[PDB]
């Protein structure tokens, strides 16, 4: 996260960390949506361009963290995966369209003041909150600059941008399954996700029922906090039927 | 999940974090 | 940089 600050304890209790066993390194960010499901970006698991194709056995999910590198003994929980599901039309060949994937934990986790799932949005909440100018929050333990790793979870609040601007900022083809967010060069405010933050959650707080919803997933950007550029996120609501389906089909 | 999105240390105790204001304030 | 995590989580 660039130009973001340190989070507070229990500020994003649904923030998960995908950890690799060997070598032991941070891979991506993810979020907890029930006591057995974690959601992330599919490129965090499969990205053939760079021979990336992890399997159940190769990852660890760490929930309840604040610190990036410490094993916060008695606060975080580490789970193993039972199954990983990548969206069937995930497009890694062109624009990372439908960048989403679900992970089933071996055993359910218990919630605590530090572990609590986030809400997935419903047509109405999507409709009322995904509006340009509205801010969302992104969190992660990713890099602090483009080219500088934090010791604690970082947070930054970014505005959603109007699609035409998003499109006119890159040469990549944008689809309706993505939205972009960030400040205009003109707004003298910055912030952005960066390497290491991928897979994590973009959330908004409903002013109707005070709950936090996860509207997008950190998917991609060109550089970190470059002016005239933005971050793109998977549109969770547009792919929610898929979600429901693997869940009530497999658990 | 019924109970989803309500944080034990904030919503559940009626405590706000330092920047949520910024967000609610952007919603209008 | 990461600190060691309990052996039981690898197996
Ligand atoms: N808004 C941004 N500027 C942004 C930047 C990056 C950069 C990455 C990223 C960079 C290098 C490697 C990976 C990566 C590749 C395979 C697996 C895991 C991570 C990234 O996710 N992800 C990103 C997501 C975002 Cl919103
Ligand atoms: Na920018």
């Amino acid at each position: 996260i660039v130009e973001g600050s340190d989070a507070e304890i229990g500020m994003s209790p649904w923030q998960v960390m995908l950890f690799r066993k060997s070598p032991q390194e941070l891979l991506c960010g993810a979020s907890l949506i029930s006591d057995r499901w974690v959601l992330t970006a599919a490129h965090c698991l499969l990205y053939p361009p760079w021979d990336k194709n992890f399997t159940e056995n190769d990852l660890l999910v760490r929930i309840g963290k604040h610190s990036r590198t410490r094993y916060e003994r008695n606060i975080e929980k580490i789970s193993m995966l039972e199954k990983i599901y990548i969206h069937p039309r995930y497009n890694w060949r062109e624009n990372l369209d439908r960048d989403i994937a679900l992970m089933k934990l071996k055993k359910p986790v218990a919630f605590s003041d530090y572990i609590h799932p986030v809400c997935l949005p419903d047509r109405e909440t999507a409709a009322s909150l995904l509006q340009a100018g509205y801010k969302g929050r992104v969190t992660g333990w990713g890099n602090l600059k483009e080219t500088g790793q934090p010791s604690v979870l970082q947070v930054v609040n970014l505005p959603i941008v109007e699609r035409p601007v998003c499109k006119d900022s890159t040469r990549i083809r944008i689809t309706d399954n993505m939205f972009c967010a960030g400040y205009k060069p003109d707004e003298g405010k910055r912030g952005d996700a960066c390497e290491g933050d991928s897979g994590g959650p973009f959330v908004m707080k409903s002013p109707f029922n005070n709950r936090w919803y996860q509207m997008g997933i950190v998917s991609w950007g060109e550089g970190c906090d470059r002016d005239g550029k933005y971050g793109f996120y998977t549109h969770v609501f547009r792919l929610k039927k898929w979600i429901q389906k693997v869940i009530d089909q497999f658990g | 999940e019924a109970d989803c999105g309500l944080r034990p240390l904030f919503e559940k105790k009626s405590l706000e974090d330092k920047t949520e204001r910024e967000l609610l304030e952007s919603y209008i | 940089d990461f600190e060691e995590i309990p052996e039981e989580y690898l197996q």
